[PDB]
């Protein structure tokens, strides 16, 4: 309590989402920054939006889903695309990635692109659209690592790369 | 400085300090002569409680004294417009140590008023004090202990704390007539003087084992608990019947008010326990659905509002409505709104008798039969 | 059974129409007890300023 | 010295059912009374003196240590009243005063009492509450340059306790009788000062807040109560089988009330209803009014001989009364009145 | 028949909530002793600082 | 007929209560009224004397 | 109609025309008790009073 | 001095419906903002601040004790951006200071405060963390050769914040408003440096963690957070009904949480059920967007009027808004709001 | 004595767990059943009486017949004045077998039988 009144936020990690597999174990809700959005890149605060509360929502309804549940439609969206997103957070250690390859798979995260894609298959989705995306989109991904700006252009490249990556899956 | 009068020099507390409360007054009388301490955790009500007390004796002839020990200046400027609101100011005497001022007269204070209220307990006359926090006297003798260089004891407490308290409150006392007529040098004849003491404890999360709550609760004759969750239940005053106990009893009250209430205190604490054991039994046996059904009632009825004294002749009234069984019928919510319309009716209709009740507080059969036609009268031609 | 209708009718009738009547008649008691306590108490309020 | 010691246990009775039954006294014994604030202490032992001291045709000593100026002269007028006063003498140090007074008044009645032990009379000592002289001396200690131990006691706590209670006995010329009320701070059985004492006694009768928070007086507790005469030896094997089965059933039924406190009463046995039933029966009946607390009840006191309270508790324990109502045995006396109450509630 | 089928369906609604309230106290369980051995150890900290600022 | 008596009880008895709360609601209103203007010309006329 | 206390209960909250009740069978329920609801349940059915039956369950 | 104190009863409005319902606080009095470390403090003190400086033209104070520089600067550059600087006073000492600036940086803006109020004006005092000076005198003290206190804190704490609280007080000649925020050391509301500043607060709002983790903000927890203004005389009748209808049923939710954690909310009654539901929808309702944090949540802020807030939450305990979900209620400003909210869920 | 010890510590480590079916064990598997009857009979037997030590003879008898099921149809209420019996019995009608175990402690399927004989001749009395 005493770091916590000096930083300017902090990062909580969870031992029971380490024990569960979901690695980094950052749990929302108690892990905050409070400089907020201001440090990030244009293009990234743009795609990261609601990120954060979503989960922390998600995951207090995940536990009392357990027990019983109502509004079975919407409460079932709010489950998988939850689930889904906390399968795409996960990523391996010493395997940093850029701006570039982050941007697109919040882009297929929160555009709904991964909405319909099972669960043991998220992984695998995205180390092929980060190769596809490597192939022949590399302009794309050379000007957004330079400038972290967002646009209707490149909301437009990355649409259509995303339409066409789902089509060639 | 100076000590309490001697074992052969007292006389047995049996006369009625009126709080005005209908809980405090029936399930924990207060007697001319007792110490009563008032404890519980902060914003529960305990000032609201003993300044109310202050009030209720503009005409009984008892004096007050309110010690202020470490609060600070604007709440005891409120205290005192509000006793001034009132006619209650005229009758108190305030003795002041705000936050402010140095450790010696906060740990003093509480003397001072003790002296003033000697003054009027030896020449026969009835005087009330209150010790308003002595938790921050304790406060203020630690700070002084410490500076002293004195080896602090148990909770940073120096040892000798239960002397200071205790050499405090033993000055509260009714002396016979004899010390009377030796004070006075015959001046004064045939009459006995008693100081009331009502101190008041903060417990940090009511936690009594602490070390100023228990020597206090160890020197009173009794204590009256104040606890948030009751506060917060609506419960106002927030008095816990099971553990707040006086130990003078019925010889403090008068006997109406006795006969009335000596079952009450004990069937809500047993009311308690039975809505412990029942909460989750689909079947209750008849004798425990009339326990539990009378109990809420009468929890219902010892709510009071703030700054709304009852005087002796209406407590017994409402407490005499609500042990014969009137009450049972009449649901819930409507309770105090059948309470004011009582006391409004008998109060027009039926004077006569809340003025005998008021000076004589006796009890007879006429007394009873008086009551229960005014009971039958009301249910009958009125509307709650 | 017609002599027991005729004479429940007369007594229902007559107890209600005074019960009424007492009930509306003490309200108006209660209204002139709170207007008569208010206008005592008011001057009794103003003579307790002026001292002070 | 050791030599000079006696034993001999010949039982008294006191006319209350529960210290009857559970913890038996002893002529010659010592009897502390634990509790709290508040929970009967000084009734009880009012109730005793009144039993017991009056009966006893001899010399007792009160020895008032750190008592209420206030109840040390109501007892003195009632000591007058009652017109025993010329057989019994009074020590008085009062809590107003200084803390070597407090420390040193026990050891005044003592000295009064071994006075008379000597002489080879038979006398009863009362002593108001033991837990003063000890705190007495706690507050004397830290100037006296000792370093502080345990919950800040002084270091001397069991030398101190010991050395006060190891000459209150009972020697082969004459017997001291004690009854001694013993403050436990919060309730806490734990705390050094109420630790120490319990191994010095012979009958120790706790009373619990937790019982007294449910009005039900004596309020004393019989899973927590015991006596070193209760054996079948002294007793005859039928006061032991009666208490060991009031014990048993008591204990049987502080495990059942957490079940029934959630899942409800539904889910026992019926046999673990009926033990329900008849232990929450028997835990009214050990109630019983005192007549030196009519001004807080309102109710004539009731007096029970042992023989009386055998036979209620064995009915109780058996069929007899299953269908008496819990209410009907509350503050009401001997087994034969409470049918009285069943009927009259 | 259906009164038959009825009470096995609540034989089975009570054996699942009987196992999630199993669940329920092992959970309240473990909280509750980490409160006390946070409590257990401030006790003995505190009670040894105020045995060495006895010790002037 | 007969089974009409408490029906037309009902028709008076429970309106006569509840126009006796209203009555006593517009007293309550006018006693209010009454005490918060006596303190507020006690107030004006205090000021004024300590003023003077 | 009503079969088990805690319809009962609910049903006289809710405040809905109740003509029959059975309670206390626990396990092993038995025929014999049931032939009586179902004999009401009859005898409104037939004589016109109901023209429709439904098993809740 | 004594006499020169002044009473007043003009209640001060603000935008946050949980304040100003459960702890509104009047012109001249103090406030005093407590929680642990992260609950949003600052964020509810900022917010204060724009909305009171609404409708006060008269100069202001902010006194930063021993908090961040960063938080500093941002508030003088908003403040000069804004063109509303030129209004207001501000002394800083933070943590980065030794611990000599941060024990004397308090009384410099209290003397600031002190002259513009014996001028005759009506100031407004804001003070970052009044905890850090209190901290700072424990720092020093042991050096200064005192025996440590309680849990090591300096003896004289009481003194120490007594003498610099009862400088901030409004005065005949003139008033000062004063919002403070307390620290709470390890979320202990026991300790003495929390327990000790209660008393010298007119209203206190306390901020509870486990709210707070919820996403409920502001973390107002509304059974602790109390005020000397809820008082029928000052706030009127229906106000005070619907505060005290609010703190009874969720009194009663709280009752019910325990049981409900174990056998599930299916074992309740229907009225426990009815209750539980509108408790939470409460809860929800509690919540509201601030204009400060649109850098946070990017939803924009709402300012909610007394009489709107007031007759939300009666129609929510009248059961009016039965029909709508829970999630309806979250971060909405008024209830119109919420029965928007709630047509596309 | 090591021979026989361990059927009691199995038998008691297999009630405590039972204590809990205890309540409702009206409904259960018949061999739970039989845990259950036989823990609780165990745990009777285990009492004892103060100032009353008995030699490894005595103990070794009453295990032997706690840990072959001789209690089996003994009711719980009656388990001490079986005990009781079986020691009066076994110290009138065969003390040498007594005054043997308490001099060897010894154990084989000669001192079995004749164990077997005691209780099944003592099992025909009382
Ligand atoms: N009987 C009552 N009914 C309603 N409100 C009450 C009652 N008694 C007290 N209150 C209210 O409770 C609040 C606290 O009262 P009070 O100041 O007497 O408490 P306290 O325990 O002395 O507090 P503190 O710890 O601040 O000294 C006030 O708002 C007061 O108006
Ligand atoms: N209305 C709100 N909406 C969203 N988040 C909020 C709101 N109010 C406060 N917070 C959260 O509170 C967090 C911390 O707030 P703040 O900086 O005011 O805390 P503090 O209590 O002053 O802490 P410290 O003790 O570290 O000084 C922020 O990160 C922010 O997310
Ligand atoms: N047997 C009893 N009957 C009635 N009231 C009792 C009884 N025992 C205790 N009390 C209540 O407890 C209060 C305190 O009892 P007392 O023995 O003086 O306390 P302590 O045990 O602290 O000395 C008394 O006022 C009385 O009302
Ligand atoms: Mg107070
Ligand atoms: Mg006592
Ligand atoms: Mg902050």
């Amino acid at each position: 309590t005493n770091v916590i009144s000096i930083t300017d936020g902090q990062i909580f990690l969870e031992t029971n989402l380490f024990n569960a597999g979901i690695r980094p174990a950052v749990n929302p809700g108690i892990s905050v920054s409070r400089v907020g959005g201001a440090a990030q890149t244009k293009i990234m605060k743009k795609l990261s939006g609601g990120i954060r509360t979503a989960l922390a929502q998600y995951r207090e309804l995940a536990a009392f889903s357990q027990a019983a549940s109502d509004l079975d439609d919407a409460t079932r969206k709010q489950l998988d695309h939850g689930q889904k997103v906390t399968e795409l957070l996960k990523q391996k250690q010493y395997a940093p990635m850029s701006v570039a390859q982050q941007s697109l798979v919040l882009f297929a995260a929160e555009r709904g692109y991964l909405a319909d894609v099972e669960l043991s298959k998220i992984g695998s989705f995205e180390a092929a659209l980060l190769a596809y995306v490597d192939r022949d989109h590399a302009p794309l991904m050379q000007e957004i690592n330079q400038t972290g700006g967002y646009n209707d252009e490149i909301e437009g490249k990355l649409k259509g790369i995303l339409d066409s990556f789902k089509a060639t899956q | 400085e100076a000590i309490a009068p001697g074992v052969i020099e007292r006389q047995s507390v049996d006369q009625p300090v009126q709080t005005g409360y209908k809980a405090v007054d029936s399930m924990i009388p207060i007697g001319r002569g007792q110490r009563e301490l008032i404890i519980g955790d902060r914003q529960t009500g305990k000032t609201a409680l003993a300044i109310d007390a202050i009030i209720n004796q503009r005409d009984s002839g008892i004096k007050a004294i309110y010690v202020a020990i470490g609060q600070k200046a604007s709440t005891i400027s409120n205290v005192v417009r509000k006793l001034e609101e009132h006619g209650a100011l005229a009758n108190t005497i305030v003795v002041v140590a705000t936050a402010s001022e140095s450790a010696a007269l906060q740990y003093l204070a509480p003397y001072a008023g003790a002296a003033m209220g000697e003054y009027f307990r030896d020449r026969g006359e009835d005087a009330l004090i209150i010790y308003d926090d002595l938790s921050k006297q304790a406060v203020a003798y630690r700070q002084i202990s410490l500076l002293l260089r004195r080896p602090p004891g148990r909770e940073a407490f120096p040892g000798d704390v239960f002397y200071l308290h205790s050499r405090l409150l033993e000055r509260a006392a009714r002396v016979n007539a004899e010390y009377v007529e030796a004070f006075t040098k015959g001046e004064v004849k045939g009459k006995t003087g008693s100081l009331t003491a009502l101190p008041i404890i903060e417990t940090q999360a009511g936690d009594v084992s602490a070390f100023v709550p228990t020597n206090v609760i160890s020197i009173t004759d009794g204590q009256i608990f104040l606890e948030t969750n009751l506060f917060n239940a609506g419960i106002r005053p927030a008095v816990n019947p099971g553990i707040s106990v006086s130990r003078v009893g019925g010889a403090a009250q008068t006997k109406i008010m006795k006969k009335l209430s000596g079952g009450i205190r004990t069937a809500l604490a047993q009311y308690r326990e039975l809505a412990a054991f029942s909460q989750f039994a689909s079947d209750l046996d008849d004798a425990t659905r009339k326990q539990l059904d009378h109990g809420q009632k009468v929890t219902e009825l010892l709510k009071q509002k703030q700054y709304a004294p009852m005087s002796v002749a209406q407590q017994s009234l409402v407490l005499f409505a609500a042990e014969r069984g009137y009450l049972a019928d009449v649901e819930l919510s409507k309770i105090g709104s059948f309470e004011a319309a009582l006391l409004a009716y008998v109060d027009r209709d039926h004077a006569p008798l809340m003025q005998e009740i008021n000076q004589t507080g006796g009890y007879n059969d006429e007394i009873e039969g008086k009551l229960k036609g005014i009971l039958d009268s009301f249910k009958a031609t009125q509307s709650w | 059974d017609l002599d027991l209708a005729k004479a429940s009718a007369t007594d229902q009738l007559k107890k209600a129409k005074a019960e009424a009547q007492v009930i509306i008649e003490q309200a108006n008691k209660r209204r002139s007890q709170i207007l008569d306590e208010a206008k005592a108490e008011a001057e009794q309020e103003r003579t307790k300023i002026v001292a002070q | 010295s050791y030599e000079e010691l006696s034993n001999s246990q010949e039982l008294l009775e006191t006319g209350i059912k529960v210290i009857d039954l559970m913890a038996p006294f002893a002529k010659g014994g010592k009897v502390g009374l634990f509790g709290g604030a508040g929970v009967g202490k000084t009734v009880n032992m009012m109730e005793l003196i009144r039993n017991i001291a009056i009966e006893h045709s001899g010399y007792s000593v009160f020895a008032g240590v750190g008592e209420r100026t206030r109840e040390g002269n109501d007892f003195y007028h009632e000591m007058t009243d009652s017109n025993v006063i010329d057989k019994v003498s009074l020590v008085y140090g009062q809590m107003n005063e200084p803390p070597g007074n407090r420390l040193r008044v026990a050891l005044t009645g003592l000295t009064m009492a071994e006075k008379f032990r000597d002489e080879g009379r038979d006398v009863l000592l009362f002593v108001d509450n033991i837990y003063r002289y000890t705190l007495a001396g706690t507050e004397v200690s830290a100037l006296l340059g000792r370093m502080p131990s345990a919950v800040g006691y002084q270091p001397t706590l069991a030398e101190e306790m010991g050395v006060l209670q190891e000459r209150i006995t009972s020697t082969k010329t004459g017997s001291i009788t004690s009854v001694q009320a013993v403050y436990v701070p919060a309730d806490d059985l734990t705390d050094p000062s109420p630790a120490t004492t319990f191994a010095h006694l012979d009958a120790t009768v706790v009373l619990s807040r937790q019982i007294a928070s449910l009005g039900i007086y004596p309020a004393v507790d019989p899973l927590d109560s015991t006596s070193r005469q209760l054996d079948p030896l002294v007793v005859g094997q039928e006061h032991y089988d009666t208490a060991r089965g009031v014990q048993s059933i008591l204990q049987r039924y502080q495990e059942l009330k957490d079940i029934i406190a959630i899942l409800g009463m539904d889910e026992l046995s019926e046999e673990d209803k009926l033990v329900v039933a008849r232990a929450r029966k028997i835990q009214r009946f050990l109630s019983q009014p005192f007549f030196v607390a009519e001004v807080f009840t309102g109710s004539p006191g009731k007096y029970v001989s042992l023989k009386d309270t055998i036979r209620g508790f064995k009915g109780i324990m058996e069929g007899e009364y299953d269908h008496l109502p819990e209410q009907a045995f509350y503050m009401v006396g001997s087994i034969e009145e409470a049918v009285e109450k069943a009927k009259k509630l | 028949q259906g009164v038959v089928e009825n009470l096995a369906s609540e034989q089975a609604a009570r054996m699942v909530a009987m196992k999630a309230a199993t669940d329920n106290g092992g959970s309240l369980i473990k909280e509750l002793q980490l409160v006390y051995n946070k409590a257990r150890q401030a006790s003995i900290t505190q009670e040894l600082t105020e045995i060495v600022s006895g010790a002037a | 007929d007969l089974d009409l008596a408490k029906a037309s009880a009902t028709d008076q008895l429970k309106k006569a209560k509840a126009e006796a709360q209203v009555i006593i609601e517009q007293a309550n209103a006018a006693r209010s009224q009454i005490l918060d203007e006596a303190k507020a010309e006690a107030e004006q006329e205090r000021t004024k004397i300590v003023a003077q | 109609a009503m079969i088990g206390s805690k319809g009962v209960s609910f049903f006289n909250s809710v405040g809905g025309n109740v003509v029959a009740q059975v309670t206390g069978m626990g396990d092993n329920p038995s025929l014999s008790e049931l032939i009586g609801p179902v004999k009401v349940m009859l005898q409104a059915y037939d004589e016109g009073r109901l023209d429709k039956l439904y098993i809740v369950s």
